[PDB]
């Protein structure tokens, strides 16, 4: 405040420090989140870790999760798993289809089978197998699958 | 199985990275300058807070130029009468006027008599 024209825009200097109240005011909030952050306790608790840790422990729950909650990197092996399981079960399925057809085929005579025909179930199984990718997990439900797979 | 997960920290710091979930730890290594980050913040703080005040007590002075002036431009002058007298009673006895620099006053006094 100077002049008169400095009271003109008084009421403009009131605006820009009403600006660098409210900057400061920012800057005062943003500290005591600062002095917040510097306790490992603070109002900011584990309520998105807490929704994963209550409810994501189920692959239903991870859906309720990522879909309202969010997704994080955990979701994605988990529908990993998910679908390697299904792939193994579709797999168990399939080849147990592929089983009983083999079965029905058992005592039509050799004869009336073709190198096309061989050949075409061999193509279904190679295809089959190729269903199931590899996943270096330690065996928990794999194995049961593993014998079914092999037998 | 599938069904077991980390801890409470694992998790708050996967959240951390993913922009829906960030903490505040851009002033967790300021420890022996935060506090006095938010003393001479709380000083600047009450700094602009008492000029703020002053500066919309002076407003009032702003408010009543713009008002005499106004009045001028609708040709009161009876109440411009009562009005500059008002506004000099104030710039004697308005505070905000007895703390405000020696210039400002003196523009204010000039524009007051032009």
């Amino acid at each position: 405040m100077n002049g008169i024209d400095d009271l003109l825009n008084i009421n403009d200097r009131i605006k820009q420090v009403q600006n660098e109240r409210n900057e400061l005011a920012s800057k005062l909030q943003n500290l005591k989140q600062s002095l917040a952050s510097n306790d490992t306790e603070v109002a900011l608790s584990e309520v998105i870790a807490q929704d994963i840790i209550e409810v994501g422990a189920s692959v239903e729950g991870l859906e309720q999760l990522r879909a309202k909650y969010g997704d994080l990197q955990i979701l994605n092996k988990l529908e990993k798993v998910a679908v390697q399981q299904t792939q193994m079960q579709a797999g168990v399925d399939k080849l147990d289809s592929f089983e009983r057809q083999l079965d029905e085929l058992a005592e039509q005579p050799p004869d009336q089978f073709t190198l096309d025909d061989v050949k075409a179930l061999h193509s279904k199984l190679t295809s089959v197998f190729a269903t199931v990718p590899q996943i270096n997990n330690i065996d928990s439900q794999y194995a049961a699958y593993n014998k079914l797979k092999s037998k | 199985m599938e069904s077991l997960f980390p801890n409470k920290g694992e998790i708050i710091r996967e959240l951390l990275k993913d922009p829906l979930i960030l903490k505040n730890d851009s002033k967790r290594s300021n420890g022996s300058e935060l506090e006095l980050d938010s003393s001479d913040l709380l000083q600047r703080e009450a700094i602009l807070a008492n000029e703020l005040n002053i500066l919309d007590n002076l407003k009032t002075f702003l408010n009543l130029i713009k008002e005499v002036k106004t009045n001028l431009n609708i040709l009161e002058l009876e109440n411009c009468y009562y009005s500059l007298q008002s506004l000099r009673k104030k710039m004697r006895n308005n505070a905000a006027y007895l703390k405000q620099s020696f210039n400002f006053q003196q523009s204010i006094s000039t524009y007051v008599d032009t």
